[PDB]
């Protein structure tokens, strides 16, 4: 399944199909499309995003507790889109 | 500020709890303080990256192994344990130890107890902590060999943890029957005389804090470089008068690997020249140095924690002049060094003594199936002591001749060849873990490095490059370097799913740091670039003259113009 990432960026918005076993960020940055990152492993604040609608697959994650999770925030970097989804990118500092 | 670590190292009773809690909880895994806890027992809590949708949790042990010298007895209780508790292999490793992966939570005490109870140990194999202390993997028996073999032994015995919580987990606070320690090591230990320790404390040393992360150490002989000395945070090396008796070392300081990728603040640097220290000094002035770290080293952040980059902060003379503080006295100057040479150990070779070694080439370290069955039946039939290399390879040492043939035979039949039938690639080449069980890895290293090198031998083909020609290839999953690809003439480093980037500048001996070349260079794009570098190699180079010297004699500029011109 291919879905619809609108991805929510400090210079505008930009609209991705991504494959429901392509991390976020691995298809953004095959496109063209320039975000945050320092480990790629899901183990650090680097690509922190926040789900402001739909669902991912982040369960390769390990960085954020079971609370932040719940509360929407993302590891672009180690998530799969399991919905169409809107992510607000670079709120690494938010979180942090 | 400080790390998250700090906080979880200050309040752990000196490395027991909640580690202690956790280990017996029916979980399968253990929690965040406990994971960070239990790599100072030398022990890593992993998750199987091919399983997805579902964490399986195992452990991985790593020994402690200075030298990389183990005993018989040690060997086979890791082999059985591997079958018996992991997933049937042991991986050799660059800082000549054995990991093996796949221990459920549920038997790790018993694997633990057993390695401690077979000569062996996992104390400080990770953590903030003095890592496995390397030396000349051979067995000779020549007099300088041996004694930085067994100053490699001082000093990781010297650094070694004081606190009991590591027999007190593992084997219950039992008194552990050991050889003595020499009372040089002792000694030194104890001395306070300039403000080296913590007399109060049960850490003398590492005080509540250990160190702000890994420290790691390489004793090497001149000249002999299979250590990757420059690598390290400090380098030693034996110095000898004319008639072979060793009177001092030279020390290297603020050596490393690990970078992050896009974070041009990380880097990996080569350890500088800091002095010369007459032998009786050694062991002191080691410890001045870890206590200038220790001491200096920064704890806010872990990715600008390690000793390399407080000297390049502070200059090389900036930094000798804190460690001399610590040593009570003043380094002489570093003394003249002939030419460093690589050295695999492999193949049929002499002692000295009468006795034989063989260097088993091994792809990866890895060691399992049919040639872990025959290694294991060798060395348990003749009661072999055996010798694991910086490389990854394993050493039988202490062979008759008469068991030359019968031994040859028997690695023959299980494909574990003499260098001779190696490809030459192969022999030099390394890569680190890696997926599935690295939580780190960006792509694949060990489990794709093959497949690369054959690719490379097919355009040295395509090229004209003779068989007999080779470069060191490196590859990693990510940018920490755990095969040290920035020494590589030739280095992959895992930058996205299936891409690397190439470094280049390395050179046979790793006497010099290889530059990042190009960035998210696509698996199956590497030829593009190869082809043209090799091409140009191969029509320019002088006689003789090896890809890494090539590389940095005609430079960048040149070599991304011939592979610019190649597309
Ligand atoms: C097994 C070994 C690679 C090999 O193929 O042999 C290895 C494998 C791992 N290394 Fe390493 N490193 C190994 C030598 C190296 C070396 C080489 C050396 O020491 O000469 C380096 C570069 C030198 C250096 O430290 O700069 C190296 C740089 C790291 C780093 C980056 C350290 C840094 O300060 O930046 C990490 C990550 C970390 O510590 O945060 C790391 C961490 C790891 C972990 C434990 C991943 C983790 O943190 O959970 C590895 C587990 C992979 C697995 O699944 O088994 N490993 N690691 C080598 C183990 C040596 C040992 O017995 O102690
Ligand atoms: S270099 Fe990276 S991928 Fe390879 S073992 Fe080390 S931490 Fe894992
Ligand atoms: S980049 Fe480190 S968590 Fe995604
Ligand atoms: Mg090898």
């Amino acid at each position: 399944a291919t879905y619809n990432v609108k991805l929510i960026t400090p210079e505008g918005e930009v609209e991705l199909q991504v494959p429901d076993d392509v991390y976020i960020l691995d298809q953004a940055e095959e496109d063209g499309i320039d975000l945050p990152y320092s480990c790629r492993a899901g183990s650090c604040s680097s690509c922190a995003g926040k789900v402001v609608s739909g669902s991912v697959d982040q369960s390769d994650q390990s960085y954020l507790d079971d609370g932040q999770i719940a509360d929407g925030w993302v590891l672009t970097c180690h998530a799969y889109p399991t919905s169409d989804v809107v992510i607000e990118t670079h709120k690494e500092e938010e979180l942090t | 500020k400080r790390s998250k670590v700090e906080i979880i190292k200050e309040k752990s009773n000196f490395l027991r709890y909640p580690l202690n809690e956790e280990l017996v909880s029916e979980a399968p895994n253990i929690n965040e303080s406990a994971v960070q806890l239990i790599k100072f027992h030398g022990s890593y809590q992993q998750t199987d990256r091919d399983v997805r949708g579902q964490k399986n949790y195992s452990f991985m042990l790593r020994t402690k192994n200075p030298c990389g010298k183990v005993p018989n007895q040690l060997y086979l209780a890791m082999d059985t344990l591997a079958d018996e508790f992991g997933i049937g292999t042991l991986r050799l490793t660059t800082r000549q130890t054995f990991q093996l992966h796949g221990v459920l939570k549920k038997n790790l005490k018993t694997v633990l107890s057993t390695v401690i109870k077979n000569m062996g140990s996992t104390l400080g194999a990770c953590g903030d902590l003095n890592r496995n202390v390397l030396a000349p993997a051979a067995p000779y028996v020549k007099k300088d060999i041996l004694f930085a073999q067994q100053t490699a032994e001082n000093i990781a015995a010297l650094l070694t943890p004081q606190s009991g919580a590591y027999y007190d987990l593992w084997v219950d606070g039992e008194k552990i029957m050991s050889a003595e320690e020499p009372p040089e090591v002792t000694k030194a230990r104890n001395d306070n005389s300039h403000g080296t320790n913590f007399p109060d404390s049960p850490e003398p040393i590492y005080g509540t804090q250990y160190l702000p992360r890994k420290f790691k150490v390489a004793v090497t002989a001149a000249g002999d470089n299979s250590v990757d000395i420059l690598t390290n945070d400090i380098g030693v090396v034996v110095v000898s008068d004319d008639a072979g008796e060793p009177i001092g070392f030279n020390i290297y300081v603020g050596g490393g690997m690990g970078r992050t990728h896009r974070v041009e603040t990380t880097f990996p640097r080569l350890a500088d020249p800091l002095g010369y220290v007459p032998k009786e000094d050694i062991l002191y002035a080691i410890k001045a140095i870890v206590v200038t770290q220790r001491e200096n080293g920064r704890r806010d952040d872990r990715k600008y924690s390690r000793m390399k980059y407080m000297i390049d902060r502070w200059g090389i003379d900036r930094f000798r002049a804190e460690v001399e503080k610590y040593y009570g006295k003043k380094f002489e100057s570093f003394r003249p060094l002939p030419e460093w040479q690589f050295n695999s150990y492999l193949g049929w070779q002499e002692q000295g003594d009468g006795k034989l070694f063989y260097g088993v080439h091994v792809d990866n370290g890895r060691v399992g199936g049919q040639a872990k069955k025959t290694l294991r039946e060798i060395i348990e039939k003749y009661n072999l002591d055996v010798s694991i290399t910086p490389n990854q390879n394993l050493i039988l040492c202490g062979i008759d001749q008469a068991w030359r043939e019968p031994i040859t035979t028997a690695l023959a039949q299980a494909g574990l060849l003499e260098p001779k039938d190696v490809d030459p690639l192969n022999l030099t080449a390394m890569a680190c873990p890696a997926l599935p069980l690295c939580p780190l890895a960006q792509t694949e290293a060990e489990r794709g490095i093959l497949p690369i090198l054959k690719r490379i031998r097919a355009v040295f083909n395509k090229v004209g490059i003779k068989d007999s020609e080779s470069v060191v290839v490196r590859i990693t999953g990510c940018p920490n370097g755990c095969a040290r690809p920035y020494m590589a003439e030739l280095g992959f480093v895992g930058d996205g799913p299936k891409s690397y980037q190439i470094w280049l500048g390395g050179t046979p001996n790793q006497s010099t740091l290889a530059e990042s070349f190009m960035d998210k260079v696509k698996l199956d794009d590497i030829e593009k670039v190869l082809e043209p570098l090799f091409t140009y190699w191969n029509g320019t180079r002088q006689e003789g003259e090896s890809f890494g010297s090539f590389t940095n004699r005609t430079g960048f500029d040149k070599l991304k113009e011939v592979v610019n011109k190649w597309a």
